[PDB]
DNA sequence: TAATAATAGTTTTTAGTTTATTGGG
DNA sequence: GCTAATAAACTAAAAACTATTATTATG
């Protein structure tokens, strides 16, 4: 929570989604409470500013695909918001969910897909 | 500054609301017409900054980015105009809604997730920093989603996400026959007894026009008192009450109405060639000796302290005249930015000057350049209605003591006195006219006239509504109550012959 | 919540004006 | 109108001379006389001054008739002041070395006053006279220079170098003098002048009498010699079948300069040559010129912008009707609060003068108002093209006569609303017990206002309100520097403004130590400017 | 008005010193309406928006009579605008853009105007002497020196005074970061030698500013600091042919000294330079010094590689210099360049 | 090789004008 | 019976308020 320099929650977005996803090496789940401490952190005045948030998401999905669901509607929601690399950054959040296979297709044509994916970003 | 507010409006395209079991009383429809226009003025006088769409569902058509059926968007999001006034107004009436189902569709079914998806959609299109995402459905059926279950599910677990997400839903009745029957679908469902076979749940202040500013939360000024030289601390000043004043003109052309800009030139006359300001002299004739100075020295000689405030002294409230005014007064509040730690003393002080009844005289100082005049800071205790919100902020009342000569000298008054009696005769006079007062209770009716006519030339309206002036007192109602009082008086005082006119 | 305006959030509700009345 | 107003100072060598520390009183006295006559000159007075002058080395007046009336030289006749009189007062003017009567002084000064106040008229005849009354004086002509006085109604206030009733502070608070280095001469001076003018005024002779520093931040030497406020002539209007005449007063009022800055050329220094004009071309089309009348004004109506003339506007306007003061109601004075006193001056309004009537009936309404602890809704109309407003009027009666004080009242519009947090509530800014004492202790220490002996009435160690606004005072002293000295730079800031702007040192010394408790007992933290 | 109108702005700017004296004269009027519009009272235009100084600052054409009756006009704006800029008594020295314009346009007039003629050219040269922190970033003090560089010839007469104030503030503008900085002051530093070295060899008081300011710091100095001493040394070797000439060789021989240092590595066109100097000065060499400076020349010339461009430029100026000095004596201009050739 | 830091862009007064308009003589 | 300011409305103008964005730092 601590958003002065970005190394800070950098590493603990780093620190933290190793742990889910190693937690127990993927053997047990009792832990699931600590996700639910690392989501309520993520809605805790994080959803009201949106920039930090949107990075430590990013890292904690692509070290944790599953957590993401707690927030598709809310990574759709800040979507068209940002021009710059966060948009990038938010792309691959999308890219951890396979299983968010229910429907995105409807979700990428109304966030308007065509006109990112026409830009030229390599 | 924080965020705005977004506002979205979504009608049912279907029968019932172009119908009502008492054809006198107005169409749901309709009615809502009405309301969104009431509330788009409204908006267009206060928040105009701010976004507004209209769509509706269950049409038989369609048309929405989304492209989703029976769903289709009126509106989008954007800051109200007489455009979209007249736009909606073409539709009003029981003409303008057979028009509406001619080239619109209604009555056909939807889905209240498909709904949800568009408008948040919407939403996210806006990339401005908002705060408030309020969504106004207008139907009088709880039962169109209760019929599929599976549709009943999915449109609230839709409804829960958007808001977990921040976007709050808003229930308005509408007048269902049956029964607008909350608690069977709509509680469960929405963001928060009587089955409501009305509508009215606070429609009567969305079809209530207002006319106000209503400028967000801003500071004037955040000055930093010092206490002697060193000892200083951050405080904020704002002004509670502040004349609202119309807003000015804007110079355009008479003949493509585009606002043509104006630049102000100074130069030479017995040339007419362009000059510069270093080639402007400062002048004052007095007598018959002209003075030449330049601005830098105008300010400087108005430059003496810094901007903040210096204490003079403390003073109790009962040593001020009440006549002792000079300009409206301001409010100041602790300030933890600049000095941190500033709110505890703050509160020590309120709470010493409150037990000792004085107030705090300093030397104020605006800005650079500016004078410093004497400022009273009475403390102003936090006071809450029955309902526990502020009505009196907790703080100091800063008012402003006027100079030796900013006051007048009157010619000479003696005193003449008044019989008991006559002094019975006002306090009954003033019993049949007694009332209480509240500061909401009377406005600036000059205003009130200048914006109905506003609206009235941009709707293109035949006539104008009349503003209705609480400054004009009901002479025949006054004088009914007084009857005998004011003649008994004036016999008491004025001779019969010599009346108050000569 | 109680005494906020539905038309603008975060702004009290408000109420026609009352003009006068007599006692 | 016009104010026939003479200043006779005393040339006397003896207060060209004052204890190491303090200013002379001639120097004193000087700067007096030069604040007074800059007020004088830069605000244009339309009252003739006249200077004469007592002590001198010389003597120079119609009436030296051979040892009558010696050591007086008058040095300016009754006309309007002008920079010259500044330039005069400042240089010509020495420190002399004779001693002269006063009392000669004054009959040569109201001579010359009968001699000049013929060929015109004067609202007023004044004279003011510094002295230090270590100078020897005839007690011979008291009687008959009173005499004169009420026969011809001139007008006197006096000053001293020392306080009329340790720190010195010119200008400023703290005492001006010690009360027990006056000389007998100076003690006899000062009972005489004060049964002079104890028989001449009343009991109101001890309040003309004053010190230089204190009147220095006080009007008291222009308090003879000001203009009143012009009346409103008026009606104030109950229902349809109630009105009475009315004279509306702004008791206060804020003040504003009466000369602009007018501007001219940097090498002629005209106006004349430097003219202005401005330019309404079109924002497109290589700023191609809209003719002057063809701009018409427009507004902003939400997201879009309606051309409207102003003959519309003026047209469908909501009039006033006229200059109108009609009640609009009562409600308790408790109803009101001090934050809602709008409008930029107050009305301390009267009726009609000499309507004995409505006298009766405004006492009538003052008493009935106060005694019910009741206040009164007005509305308010300059004249037709006035915007009407609406105010509150309470009573506000002084020892002479009751009166009604008029102060505007604000609308919903004028009303805006900043929600806050309660810091009594606030349980991470409770303040420690050793704070609130420490902070009681300097609020005691820095309090301007002590219980009177004997009596419980309160006295004030800093009367701001009798304090005029400082900006003309410098601003005189620069433009006089300027005028004399258009090479050199704007002289500082005096310091006896500094005297008037800071409170008393006692106070300060008070506050030393519980100042040092408060700032150790407070962790205040800054941040960079 | 937004950063296209600042960007706009310098496309022009870049256009002018790309494109000029080709056909670029519909610009006269352009300049007339310039002049207007920043004479308009309004000044809404930003400090970034300042560089219209740079906009009027002109080169690219002959500059008629127009321009040069405008000329005196901006000038005067321009102290004005410094006076009000400098002055911190009105708690006003903002000037983020505006120095470095009117360093711009002045930098680009004076190039035609105003030589050291009149009294006002003191005036602005006042202007220059105020010249603490700049924010990292530090625009307008190397603006001042790059203007100073530029018309140092404009300011003579009137730079003699605080002469060991501006030496040592150029050695520390020199000595800071922002190796830009460091190097616009380096530039500013070897002008002002230059005109002082000129003045002192006409001034008739030569000895005055010798014992008072020169001898001092020329001893006192024993990085680059000291190859600046060594440009210092050669070009102040030429007033003491004015008096004591006997010494000037003197310093020569014990320059020959330094180079047997040097013998057995950016300092050596700064020996180049200040020997090219003292021999212009010089009339009579001592023999012997003339196969030692062979041999150093050569060795040199050798190393010259293991350079970056810059100082390739400096010794090739250096050289050019050398030769220009070994000119004036037929002899040995023939036997040295023969040997320096053959030997190279 | 990639992070921070003054920094200009919309509101809001407010000092100096500019309007004729009542008030008289 | 001979003309007379005046606050309102109108400007300019100046400061405070969020809101960003080169810039070394390091390699």
């Amino acid at each position: 929570s601590f958003v002065r320099y970005k190394e800070v929650y950098a590493a603990a977005a780093e620190v933290l989604g190793l742990i889910l996803r190693y937690v127990m090496e993927r053997k047990n789940i009792l832990e699931e409470s600590l996700c639910e401490l690392v989501a309520k952190q993520l809605k805790q005045h994080q959803n009201t500013m949106e920039d930090k948030f949107i990075v430590c998401l990013n890292k904690v999905t692509k070290s944790f695909p599953p957590l993401a669901d707690r927030f598709m509607n809310a990574v759709f929601f800040l979507l068209p918001k940002f021009h710059g690399v966060l948009k990038t950054l938010c792309l691959e959040v999308v890219l951890c969910r396979v299983e968010g296979m229910t429907e995105l297709y409807f979700q990428l044509k109304s966030k308007d897909f065509v006109q990112v994916m026409r830009h030229r970003d390599d | 500054y924080s965020g705005r507010d977004s506002l979205i409006f979504l009608v049912d395209a279907s029968k019932a609301m172009f119908e009502s079991q008492s054809e006198d009383e107005l169409t749901p429809f309709d009615m809502s017409i009405q309301c969104i226009q009431s509330v788009y003025i409204s908006k267009i006088i206060s928040s105009d900054r701010d976004l507004l769409a209209v769509v509706f569902y269950g049409t038989e058509k369609d048309k929405n980015s989304v492209n989703f059926k029976n769903i289709y968007v009126l509106q989008e999001l954007d800051n109200p105009g007489a455009k979209r006034i007249l736009e909606l107004d073409q539709f009003k009436g029981q003409q303008g809604q057979k028009r509406f189902q001619d080239m619109m569709g209604h009555g056909s079914d939807y889905s209240l997730s498909e709904v949800l998806w568009v408008c948040a959609n919407l939403f996210s299109d806006v990339q401005f920093k908002m705060s408030h995402k309020r969504i106004m459905l207008f139907t009088n059926e709880d039962n169109p989603h209760g019929n599929d279950s599976a549709k009943a599910s999915r449109a609230r677990t839709k409804a829960g996400d958007l808001r977990d997400t921040g976007i709050f839903l808003d229930l308005m009745h509408l007048k269902k026959p049956g029964g607008f029957d909350i608690s069977l679908f709509y509680r469960d469902i929405i963001s928060i007894l009587r089955v409501h076979f009305e509508e009215s749940s606070k429609l009567e202040d969305l079809l209530r026009k207002v006319r106000a500013k209503e400028t967000r939360k801003r500071a004037l000024s955040r000055l930093k008192l010092k206490l002697n030289k060193d000892i200083v601390i951050s405080v904020g000043i704002y002004n509670l009450v502040q004349k609202a004043l119309k807003p000015p003109p804007i110079k355009l052309y008479r003949e493509t109405n585009e606002p043509v800009k104006t630049k102000t030139r100074t130069f030479n006359t017995s040339t007419g060639g362009l000059l510069l300001p270093s080639d402007t002299k400062r002048s004052q004739i007095y007598g018959s000796r002209q003075i030449i100075l330049e601005k830098e020295e105008t300010e400087e000689l108005k430059r003496f302290d810094d901007p903040g405030l210096m204490l003079m002294g403390f003073k109790p409230l009962v040593l001020l005249k009440k006549h002792h005014y000079l300009r409206p007064s301001l409010f100041v509040y602790p300030e933890e930015s600049l000095v941190i730690g500033s709110s505890t003393l703050f509160s020590a002080l309120l709470i010493k000057c409150l037990e000792k009844e004085v107030a705090a005289l300093c030397r104020y100082t605006p800005r650079r350049n500016i004078p410093p005049y004497f400022v009273a800071l009475v403390p102003q205790e936090e006071e809450l209605d029955d309902q526990k919100i502020q009505v009196t902020p907790p703080g100091f009342q800063l008012v402003f003591l006027p100079f030796a000569d900013d006051k007048r000298k009157m010619p000479f008054t003696e005193k003449i006195m008044a019989t008991p009696e006559q002094v019975g005769k006002m306090k009954a006079i003033v019993e049949k006219l007694r009332f209480t007062y509240r500061s909401d209770s009377f406005e600036n009716p000059v205003l009130q006239q200048h914006f109905r006519n506003l609206e009235a030339l941009a709707l293109d309206l035949m006539e104008p509504e009349q503003a209705v002036d609480l400054t004009l007192p009901k002479v025949e109602a006054m004088n009914k109550r007084l009857g005998s009082l004011v003649d008994e008086f004036k016999e008491l005082v004025y001779p019969p012959d010599y009346n108050p006119e000569g | 919540c109680p005494g906020e305006s539905l038309i603008n959030p975060g702004f009290k509700s408000k109420k026609p004006a009352g003009g006068v009345d007599f006692d | 109108n016009k104010a026939a107003v003479v200043l006779c100072m005393d040339v006397g060598f003896t207060m060209s001379n004052s204890i190491p520390g303090i200013e002379s009183p001639f120097e004193q006295a000087k700067k007096v006389i030069t604040m007074f006559v800059q007020r004088q000159v830069f605000a244009e007075n339309k009252d003739e001054i006249a200077l004469v002058l007592f002590g001198t080395d010389g003597t120079d007046n119609p009436l030296s008739g051979g040892d009558q009336y010696q050591n007086i030289t008058v040095h300016r006749h009754l006309m309007l002041p002008d920079f010259d009189l500044l330039e005069d007062i400042e240089s010509k003017i020495q420190p002399g070395s004779q001693q002269a009567d006063f009392l000669d002084a004054l009959i040569v000064s109201m001579d010359v006053i009968q001699h000049e106040t013929i060929g015109k008229k004067f609202e007023k005849r004044h004279i003011e006279i510094f002295t230090d009354l270590s100078s020897r004086f005839s007690k011979s002509q008291l009687d008959i220079i009173i005499h004169s006085l009420k026969k011809c109604d001139i007008s006197l206030q006096f000053f001293l170098p020392f306080s009329l009733g340790g720190p010195f502070r010119l200008g400023g608070h703290g005492p001006s003098f010690p009360l027990k280095g006056i000389t007998e001469q100076q003690k006899e001076g000062l009972e005489i002048v004060k049964m002079v003018m104890i028989s001449l005024e009343g009991e109101d002779g001890l309040d003309e009498i004053y010190s230089f520093s204190e009147s220095l931040r006080k009007l008291c030497v222009f308090k003879k010699i000001e203009r009143h406020s012009i009346h409103w002539p008026c009606r104030l209007t109950i229902g349809s079948n109630l009105s009475i005449r009315i004279a509306a007063y702004k008791s206060i009022l804020q003040e504003r300069v009466k000369k602009t800055w007018t501007v001219v050329d940097a090498k002629t220094l005209k106006k004349e040559d430097i003219q202005k004009e401005t330019v309404y071309c079109l924002n497109d089309d290589d700023e191609t010129e809209v003719l002057k009348e063809d701009i018409i004004q427009g507004f902003r109506y939400g997201s879009d912008i309606v051309p409207f003339s102003k003959v519309d506007e003026e047209q469908m306007k909501y009039k006033s009707e006229g200059k109108c003061f009609s009640v609009l109601g009562f409600c308790k004075s408790s109803q009101v609060q001090r934050r809602f006193f709008m409008g930029n001056q107050v009305l301390k309004v009267f009726a009609a003068r000499d309507d004995e009537a409505a006298a009766v009936a405004l006492s009538s309404l003052i008493h009935a108002l106060d005694d019910l602890d009741m206040v009164a809704i007005v509305r308010y109309a300059y004249d037709k093209r006035a915007n009407p407003q609406v105010g509150v009027a309470f009573p506000h009666i002084k020892h002479n006569y009751e009166c009604l004080v008029y102060v505007q009242l604000p609308f919903m519009e004028d009303l805006r609303q900043y929600m806050f947090s309660s810091l009594k509530n606030s349980k991470k800014y409770a303040p420690t017990e050793a704070q609130l004492n420490a902070v009681d202790a300097l609020i005691d220490s820095m309090s301007l206002a002590k219980k009177d002996e004997k009596t419980d009435t309160l006295e004030d160690l800093f009367p701001t309100t009798k304090i005029p606004n400082p900006r003309f005072q410098r601003l005189f002293q620069c433009l006089l520097h300027r005028a004399l000295h258009p090479r050199e730079p704007l002289p500082p800031i005096q310091q006896h403004i500094w005297n008037m702007l800071n409170p008393p040192a006692e106070v300060t010394t008070k506050s030393q130590i519980p100042l040092s408790k408060i700032k150790t007992l407070f962790p205040l933290i800054e941040a960079k400017k | 008005c937004k950063i296209p109108a600042l960007d706009l702005l310098i496309k022009l700017l870049q256009t002018f010193r790309s494109s000029r004296l080709m056909d670029e004269f519909k610009i006269g009027e352009l300049f007339s309406k310039f002049y207007g519009e920043l004479a308009l009272k309004k000044k809404i235009p930003d400090t970034v928006l300042e560089k219209v100084y740079e906009l009027l600052g002109l080169l690219g054409e002959v500059h008629p009579s127009e321009m040069i009756n405008n000329a005196e006009n901006l000038f005067r704006a321009f102290l004005g605008e410094l006076k009000t800029q400098m002055t911190s008594a009105v708690r006003e020295p903002k000037l983020p853009v505006l120095a470095g314009c009117l360093k711009g346009l002045s930098s680009l007039l004076c190039n035609f105007t105003k030589s050291m003629e009149e009294d006002p050219q003191t005036s602005r040269e006042i202007f220059n002497f105020v010249l603490q922190i700049d924010l990292k970033r530090y625009a307008v003090p190397s603006a001042g020196l790059r203007l100073f560089a530029l018309h140092a010839s404009q300011f003579s007469t009137c730079l003699l005074d605080n002469y060991v104030s501006l030496f040592e503030v150029l050695l520390k503008w020199c000595a800071h970061t922002n190796v830009e900085l460091k190097k616009a002051a380096l530039s500013a530093l070897e002008s002002f030698l230059k005109q002082v070295s000129n003045m002192v060899a006409k001034n008739a008081e030569m000895h005055k500013n010798k014992l008072q300011y020169f001898m001092e710091q020329f001893y006192g100095i024993i990085n680059k600091e000291l190859s600046i001493a060594i440009r210092g040394y050669g070009l102040f070797a030429g007033p003491c042919k004015v008096i004591n000439a006997k010494d000037v060789d003197f310093m020569y021989v014990e320059l020959i000294q330094r180079c047997k240092q040097m013998f057995l590595v950016y300092q050596m066109p700064s020996f180049l330079q200040s020997v090219a100097s003292v021999l212009l000065y010089l009339d009579t060499v001592p023999e012997v010094y003339t196969p030692v400076l062979e041999h150093l020349v050569v060795m040199q010339i050798d190393s010259f590689p293991q350079y970056s461009p810059k100082m390739q430029l400096v010794c090739c100026r250096a050289i050019v210099k050398v030769f220009l000095a070994l000119a004036a004596k037929g002899p040995v201009l023939r036997n040295c360049i023969s040997t320096v050739v053959h030997q190279g």
